[PDB]
RNA sequence: UAAAGUUGCUGCAGUUAAAAAGCUCGUAGUUGGAUCUUGGGAGCGGGCGGGCGGUCCGCCGCGAGGCGAGCCACCGCCCGUCCCCGCCUCUCGGCCGAAGCGUUUACUUUGAAAAAAUUAGAGUGUUCAAAGCAGGCCGCCUGGAUACCGCAGCUAGGAAUAAU
């Protein structure tokens, strides 16, 4: 996180145990007490990542270059995180993060259009 | 499949669009490919008993095999057919045909505080055939079917999630016990609840509307 | 001889309702039966009726739309306290969603859900559903 | 006269029909999925869900502003949201009865070591 | 029938009898639905509009379908009031 | 009877339903006029 | 012990299956017909439901106030609902709290008194649990609840149903 709150690790791991092709984030909480670790899964792999500077939201973009879909997460200070909006047939894979808060700009501008 | 009935020429053409228009007017179902047409992928049967019955003659005994078959699509639909014939595969095949011809819809209802989807019979229903009197009771959400094995098959087949049961009589003769449970669950669409008090509108019959289609 | 007049009146209603008839004639007429049939009428189960006055114990002619599956009596009139009302409505009624137990309380003759809302119990009279 | 306590209870209920193939099939599937050792470890979870559902099935026949309902329903749903088998929004007493038996087997430490990636 | 989200969850709503208001079930195979045609008031010819009555089979078996058809046609202006 | 048959095969009721659908679409568009003003107002109050 | 609706008060059965006295009369016991204030407005408050003015976002005019988006949240109002009282006893004590009493009882609803332990049950990571009454935070804070306990007795509110 760009204020140092959270650390998300994006894996290219699929399990060798299960056939299922799934990736996980270990989210630590460093500023909160005794460093809790939470997991949040996806059915697909990610091609990008975004952590919000100074925000209680998070933007996560997963998928291939034809299938790059972003999901806007809202992670509170105490509790767990969830998914609000997933978009089908999207290509927005470039995320410019503003210092103002409450606004994200999402571009599909890598090397086809 | 060439149909022979007026209902069959309305069903092997897209003129009757669901099975409840056929149940709704109590039109008598007399050929078993209508049930294969409407329910399709969701019909699973299970054979309940194969009993030998024997007729004494001066030629010895003459033994038949009498099969019971249940069938059903597990939201609404339950049938039971009995067909007694000389070879066992013949009795099972005829019982499957007769089990498709006797499918009735089950009205499922709620326990109290009725959120969600209906999970039990709406009221305490009782059905009797032979000497067996089989009572079905509404139950809470998530109790399973508390019953004997032969009506557990009939109540799990009809899409009833939860029930409580009480049964009287000589239950060991399987035909009356399954026929009494079938009389118990064919009766929920004859029971006049206070929510069925609303005055009915009458619509056109299938033979009344599709009668200039049918005369060709 | 004739005992408990309300029971024989409700068996007259039930036998003439099961045949699909449209009007019954009840004899005698208590003041118990007029409050009981007031209770069944106010729930929309029987419709209007008339209390025929001869100077003896009168007759009652009830209209019937068949809506009525069973109309029964409980004899003797057992004392139903407020903790024994759920044990009684589990036994006689067909559902948690409909059906009623009529019971005679110190606020009047009333059904079983009104007796929970008025916070009183009393002796049972019968049921209808 | 001793300074003792003899208070104990059994924590499983043996099934009535012992050789029904459907019961053997479903509980052996739960043994093989969730890494239990024997069928008593399944029946104990059936007993604790049966005790929870008996408590809710007792409370649900009351008038809804009787204060035993309003106190003990809040305590029971708070314990079920605390252990995680009933989610945070749907704290109503009618959602206790929609607990399947696989909720309490997911919150064991063995299944939460396998699902948190600490074993192969 | 109707759960708390307002949904109508029943499979179908069965007909009721016009004579006894009993639920005509799926397998009440003796029950009828009878159209009785209206006529136009000036010419006395059938003009396309109907009257529809349904009788369950248990009323029909005891001989009481005729009198209920006579009463239901009397009350909707088909039989005269003498 | 032929006009009744033609109306039933096609489906005043359809015209009323189309008018209601057009009114619902117009109501959504007017809310967009408030919102695009408000999103511009969101730009203005920030700046 | 459940299964046993094979002890059946809820809940069995008696023509032929085991089974109703040969037949009336009769005391105790058990049961016992209808009938005696039902009516009808009204408002007080506590909620039920809708609606209205305001709190509410974009815009008008500096601005008052509002206009279009409401009832997601809060405040009061307008009219109809489920409970409450009133028009329709007397001796007398500081605009009556106090007090002379009225046929009984059965019934119901509250209130008192009901040994703890056990039983449902709240709190609390004995490493979980059966248990236990502990414990928690870097001297301080806080638990050791509660409910049911049938019948008989006691009590004040009700007076339909039942006897006299």
């Amino acid at each position: 996180q760009k204020n140092g709150d959270y650390l998300c690790v994006k894996v290219d791991r699929t399990p060798k145990g299960t056939q299922g092709v799934v990736t996980n984030f270990e989210i630590f909480r460093m500023r909160e007490k005794q460093v809790p670790v939470d997991v949040v899964e996806m059915k697909e792999t990610i091609i990008a990542f975004a952590w919000e500077p100074n925000g209680s939201k998070f933007a996560v973009l997963h998928g291939e270059a034809p299938r790059i879909s972003v999901s806007f997460y809202h992670v509170k200070n105490n509790g767990k995180i969830e998914l609000i909006k997933m978009f089908d047939k999207q290509q927005a894979n470039t995320i410019f993060w503003s210092p103002q808060g409450q606004f994200v700009v999402l571009a599909g501008l890598r090397s086809m259009n | 499949w060439m149909p022979v009935t007026k209902l069959g020429r309305l069903v092997k053409d897209m003129k009757i669009k669901s099975l409840e228009e056929i149940y709704l007017f109590s039109l008598p179902i007399k050929e078993s490919e209508i049930i294969d047409f409407f329910l399709g992928a969701s019909l699973k049967d299970e054979v309940l008993k194969i009993m030998p019955v024997q007729k004494q003659t001066r030629a010895g005994q003459r033994t038949r095999f009498k099969a019971f078959v249940a069938i059903g699509d597990y939201n609404g639909h339950v049938g039971l057919g009995v067909k007694c014939s000389k070879e066992v595969a013949t009795a099972i095949r005829g019982a499957i045909i007769l089990a498709k011809l006797s499918i009735v819809p089950v009205r499922r209802g709620y326990w109290g505080n009725k959120i969600g989807k209906p999970h039990t019979v709406p009221c305490k229903v009782t059905g009797r055939c032979g000497s067996v009197l089989v009572r079905l009771i509404p139950a809470p959400r998530g109790t399973g079917i508390v019953s004997a094995p032969v009506p557990k098959k009939l109540l799990m087949m009809a899409g009833i999630d939860d029930c409580y049961t009480s049964a009287r009589g000589c239950t060991a003769t399987l035909g009356n016990f399954a026929k009494a449970t079938f009389d118990a669950i064919s009766k929920t669409y004859s029971y006049l609840t206070p929510d069925l008090w609303k005055e009915t509108v009458f619509t056109k019959s299938p033979y009344q509307e599709f009668t200039d289609h049918l005369v060709k | 001889v004739r005992m408990n007049v309300l029971a024989d009146a409700l068996k007259s209603i039930n036998n003439a309702e099961k045949r699909g008839k449209r009007q019954v004639l009840i004899r005698p007429c208590s003041k118990v039966i007029v409050r009981f049939l007031t209770v069944m009428m106010k729930h929309g189960y029987i419709g209007e009726f008339e209390i025929i006055d001869d100077h003896r114990a009168g007759k009652i002619v009830v209209n019937l739309t068949g809506r009525l599956n069973k109309c029964g009596v409980i004899s003797p009139r057992f004392d139903v306290q407020l903790k024994d009302l759920e044990k009684w409505q589990n036994n006689l009624l067909p559902s948690r969603q409909f059906g009623f137990i009529v019971l005679t309380t110190s606020a009047g003759i009333m059904d079983h859900e009104e007796a929970r809302r008025k916070h009183t119990g009393g002796k049972i009279l019968g049921f209808f559903f | 006269p001793v300074a003792r306590s003899w208070v104990c209870r059994k924590t499983y209920v043996t099934p009535r029909r012992p050789f029904e193939k459907s019961r053997l099939d479903q509980e052996l599937k739960l043994i093989g999925e969730y890494g239990l050792r024997n069928k008593r470890e399944v029946w104990r979870v059936k007993f604790t869900l049966a005790k929870i559902r008996k408590a809710a099935r007792e409370l649900l026949t009351l008038d809804e502003k009787d204060p035993r309902r309003l106190f003990e329903g809040n305590a029971l749903l708070r314990r079920l949201v605390r252990i995680g088998v009933l989610d945070e929004g749907k704290m109503k007493l009618d959602y206790i009865l929609g607990l399947k038996i696989e909720d309490f087997l997911e919150r064991r430490l063995q299944t939460q070591v396998f699902k948190l990636g600490l074993a192969k | 029938m109707q759960n708390d989200a307002g949904e109508f969850v029943d499979l179908y709503v069965p007909r009721k009898c016009s004579a006894s208001n009993r639920i005509i079930g799926a397998k009440d195979h003796a029950s009828i639905q009878m159209n009785v045609a209206e006529v136009d008031k000036v010419t006395g010819r059938f003009n396309g509009q109907f009257k529809t009555y349904a009788i369950c089979g248990a009323i029909r078996r005891m001989g009481e379908s005729d009198d209920s058809i006579l009463r239901l046609a009397k009350a909707d202006g088909i039989v005269s009031k003498n | 009877q032929i006009k009744k048959k033609t109306v039933r095969e096609r489906l005043q009721i359809k015209k009323t339903e189309l008018g209601a659908k057009a009114f619902k679409d117009i109501d959504i568009e007017d809310l967009e006029e408030l919102d695009p003003d408000f999103i511009m107002a969101k730009q203005v109050e920030q700046l």
